[PDB]
RNA sequence: UUCCUCGUGGCCCAAUGGUCACGGCGUCUGGCUACGAACCAGAAGAUUCCAGGUUCAAGUCCUGGCGGGGAAGCCA
RNA sequence: ACAUACGACCAUACCCACUGGAAAACUCGGGAUCCCGUCCGCUCUCCCAUAGAUAAGCCAGUGAGGGCCAGACUAGUAGUUGGGUCGGUGACGACCAGCGAAUCCCUGGUGUUGUAUGUU
RNA sequence: AGGUGUCCUAAGGGGGGCUCAUGGAGAACAGAAAUCUCCAGUAGAACAAAAGGGUAAAAGUCCCCUUGAUUUUGAUUUUCA
RNA sequence: AAAGCGAAUGAUUAGGGACCAUUCUCAAACUUUAAAUAUGUAAGAAGCCCUUGUUAC
């Protein structure tokens, strides 16, 4: 509008939590990349060198490119019609991995050593993840706790 | 054991009104008295009443350690008749007092540097300070191993012989 | 009752006039007032009351509230 | 007229504390995350650093590594160490520094498996030396980095810091280097003195000191050379009782030797430990006091 | 309503952010005169319209309010 | 298990007050020639490790301590997504299919852990 | 509801030491405001200039040394076709 | 959105004890908290495991 330059509207996402501004973990720095990680951003604002703009802020992409104190991510940015591949240079301090695809590679190879055992053992085994099913036949006893007759309670107090 | 009330320092403040010849007689008289360099204190700020400017130098000073500062501060109640107010002696286990006619501590007078005043202040302490002053691990010192008013005022009664009210 | 009748005349809208349960401008029940008043609970300081709760100094407590432990 | 409490209750609610290690004021965090930290592109490549830390009566040396959940020890190496390569008196001042550096450095060669590739200077003469990558069959062979971490001491010209630092490099692990700090170092004329700082590797700052109180002051020597002088170590002993702690310290780092009766094991004085320590009230414990006191402060 | 301008000793006015400040009249004291004017010697007198902000410092620079003045309020 | 050096999470670890601490370590400590830096050997720097001390730092325990952390209640409440030719003059509200908080009072707890070197 | 068309050889760059606004207590002139000492003090200060983020062994303040406010063209981001 | 002010900032009522402990009511340009709806990414053969090869990084 009257006022679009970068940092507009980054008063809250920008900023950091209430009590955990200051000094920055190092083990940030500590963290080891490789080209094709998935990585989540998230600007700390406490550095004001190498950030991404605030419409990168919250997104994840894949890691494309390793330097010193910077990693290049590829992240796809829907503009009007179409995406566009965005190749976005920033410092280690603003990412992190993203834990979705670590909860993927333990499952790949938690399958490998499933199809193993299975063909090892020699019975086939499912390896699809199944949604949630209907409950099944199921009998419920009565002998320690009985039904509770609850009834609708009266208007009764005003306050 | 080592709750022994020292003399930590000696501190001897001389703020004259302006800066200029009469500041510079000031560094000699304190240089005289002392022994060491001065330092000359600059301004806060500037105020018409007082006459003085921001970052104008207004006052000097020094620090007297050791020996040096306990015959300086006998001499200075030498002259005080070794009579103190109740009222000078700080709750943090400091006291202090002012004198004018710095010629009666014994520096012989001179035209050309003239009458001048001066604040003794004194810092007292005990044998474990340096924990709060070293760089490494700084911490601070214990409730019970603190200098109180009624501390430093029997050690001032009792090692000076000098009366206080 | 009366004189609340009369001032709802120059609000616009409706307002109901009710009975509060509580005493007065304290939030506890009539009943919940006297038991604590009886157990000696209450700190009469001012137009209000003060309460006594199990945390806290036990000296400033007991100093404050010398009915509720005797 | 009347001040209010700066504290009160929301200066607790709303504040928030320090890092452990700055509270407790050991660690400078601005300086070890420029230490720690490597580039992304030496993806796993550790950062070695030569922690020197001078604690009274003792010097510790290490060589750090660092992880995301926490530090790891390479190698360390302590003054009080030097007692069995004969180093009896004066743990803690300059040259038992360079020797602590020269054990280390044996020490992390061994480890390593190159005390035979990389050996330093092995007579020091306090000249300004880099380690350089030795010469082999397969050609150039680089030597191990390490990086000087001096935590919170000051880093002023003739500091057992740099002591420590240059027994280092000397035994054969190469360290990021000058000489501007050295002792005999000229601020105003940039040269190294190198009769001066090989006369402070072998102790002879000390001597001097000894001569000099033995020519003025009999009693300040006999207080604070008592030691020394019971043992019978002169001031031309020195220099001397250093040299073969040096070659000693290259023929074997890991001398043990030395020891005071009687030894022993760990279990049985972690049973100590427990009997020394003090156990916290239960709730019935603390609820069982408050009602004493209630009883003791009404009946008062 | 809009735009612009001004507010300083009892009166009318001027003013270089760096000393609460100027000029004239007016007021006060002494002298000359029998006395008063005129005249000659000297003194005193300002919450710089008000409330905020910048700067080390505001009458001066910025904002708002108060009082006053000027200019525009047209095609139907 | 305890201590020390370097740490990780960065208050269950912080702030105030009281009490206690076997071994070793940490510490306070003694001196100012050289290196070094100050108005001042206060800090920093160097030398001593003999003398003295757990007084302080440090650790531990205590406090119906303040705070912090977690739970319960608040509450299926406030709020909100979709629906009706639903109610009401309206402001708004109920119902159907779902999601679903946050205070005040109340209760419990008061660091966990890694590497390396040692400890009676 | 406000701001810009400027300002800075330092108010740019590196390194080191220190902690700020404020409050309490105390010292000749000295008082509500001069300078000196101690204690507390999570930033309530400062960071050229509007406002918002950010910063405590610093990004603030003082001291020391400098000109990375240089050369070469590329890749990427925001407004965006 | 809601909620909060015996929590920071700002606004605000009343009494009480010597500033302290309380009390009523609020915030588009306040906040310790904090939804619903919407929103980014992943759910593999261009993948995973073992041995080994190339490089001037
Ligand atoms: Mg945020
Ligand atoms: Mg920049
Ligand atoms: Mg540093
Ligand atoms: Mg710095
Ligand atoms: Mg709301
Ligand atoms: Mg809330
Ligand atoms: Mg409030
Ligand atoms: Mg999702």
């Amino acid at each position: 509008g009257h006022a679009a330059g970068l940092r507009a509207g980054t008063r809250y996402a920008f900023s950091r939590n209430f009590r955990e501004k200051g000094m920055i973990r190092l083990s940030t720095y500590l963290k080891q990349y490789k080209v094709g990680d998935i990585v989540d951003i998230k600007v700390n604002g406490a550095v004001q060198k190498g950030m991404a703009h605030k419409v990168y802020h919250g997104k994840t992409g894949v890691i494309y490119n390793v330097t010193k104190s910077a990693v290049g991510i590829i992240i796809y940015k829907k503009v009007k019609h179409r995406y566009i591949e965005k190749r976005i240079n920033v410092r280690i301090e603003h990412i992190q991995p993203s834990r979705s695809r670590d909860d993927f590679l333990r499952r790949v190879k938690q399958n490998a050593e499933l199809k193993k055992q299975a063909k090892a053992e020699g019975k086939p085994v499912q390896l699809k993840r199944q949604a949630l099913l209907p409950r099944e036949a199921r009998t419920i006893s009565v002998v320690d706790n009985k039904p509770e007759t609850v009834a609708p309670v009266a208007y009764e107090t005003t306050i | 054991p080592m709750r022994e009330l020292r003399i930590q320092k000696l501190v001897l403040n001389i703020c004259v009104g302006e800066s200029g010849d009469r500041l510079t007689r000031a560094a000699k008289v304190l240089e005289q008295l002392s022994g060491q360099t001065p330092v000359y204190s600059k301004a806060r700020y500037t105020v018409r009443t007082f006459g003085i400017r921001r970052n104008e130098k207004i006052s000097v000073h020094v620090t007297v350690r050791g020996p040096k500062a306990e015959e300086i501060l006998e001499r200075g109640l030498k002259v005080k008749e070794y009579e103190l107010r109740k009222r000078n002696f700080s709750e943090t286990g400091n006291f202090g007092f002012g004198i004018s006619e710095h010629i009666d501590l014994g520096i012989k007078y001179d035209p050309g540097i003239g009458i001048y005043g001066m604040d003794f202040y004194c810092c007292m302490t005990r044998p474990g300070e340096r924990v709060s002053r070293r760089r490494r691990a700084k911490s601070r010192v214990g409730a019970t191993h603190r200098i109180t008013r009624d501390d430093t005022v029997k050690w001032f009664k009792s090692r000076f012989d000098a009366i206080v009210r | 009752l009366e004189a609340l009748r009369r001032s709802q005349y120059k609000f616009p809208g409706r307002q109901k006039i009710i009975i509060s349960k509580n005493w007065g401008f304290t939030p506890l029940r009539r009943e919940e007032y006297l038991e604590k008043k009886a157990a000696g609970k209450l700190l009469i300081d001012g137009a209000y009351v003060q309460f006594l709760g199990n945390r806290g100094s036990l000296e400033r407590n007991m100093k404050r509230f010398p009915d509720a432990f005797a | 007229a009347f001040h209010k409490l700066v504290k009160n209750s929301a200066y607790y609610s709303r504040f928030q504390t320090k890092y452990k290690r700055r509270r407790e004021g050991k660690t400078d965090y601005y300086a070890r995350k420029r230490l720690i930290t490597q580039a992304k592109n030496k993806y796993n490549a550790p950062k070695y650093r030569l922690v020197v830390r001078f604690t009274n009566r003792d010097i510790i040396l290490q060589i750090v590594s660092s992880e995301i959940t926490g530090d790891k020890v390479f190698a360390s190496a302590y003054s009080h160490e030097l007692k069995a390569y004969g180093i009896e008196h004066g743990l803690t001042n300059w040259a038992a520094a360079y020797a602590t550096g020269l054990l280390l450095a044996r020490r992390v060669l061994k480890k390593l498996g190159l005390d035979e590739t990389f050996k330093g200077v092995e007579e020091a003469d306090g000249e300004y030396k880099l380690t350089e990558a030795a010469e082999t069959d397969d050609g150039e062979r680089r030597p191990f980095k390490a990086f000087l971490d001096v935590g919170l001491a000051r880093t002023s010209t003739g500091a057992r810091v740099f002591g420590a630092m240059k027994g280092a490099s000397d035994g054969g692990i190469f360290i990021p280097h000058s000489e501007n700090r050295f002792p005999g170092y000229d601020m105003e004329s940039e040269e190294l003195d190198a009769e001066t700082l090989k006369k402070y590797i072998f102790g002879g700052h000390v001597a001097e000191y000894m001569e000099t109180l033995a020519d003025d002051d009999e009693e300040r020597y006999k207080s604070q050379f008592n030691r020394y002088i019971e043992d019978d170590l002169e001031a031309d002993g020195l220099e001397d009782l250093y040299a073969e702690a040096h070659a000693a310290i290259r023929e074997d780092p890991f001398k043990k030797a030395e020891s005071e009766a009687p030894k022993k094991t760990k279990e049985e004085w972690k049973a100590e430990s427990l009997k020394y320590k003090k156990s916290k009230l239960t709730r019935e414990q603390r609820a069982a006091g408050v009602q004493e006191r209630i009883a003791a402060l009404r009946s008062e």
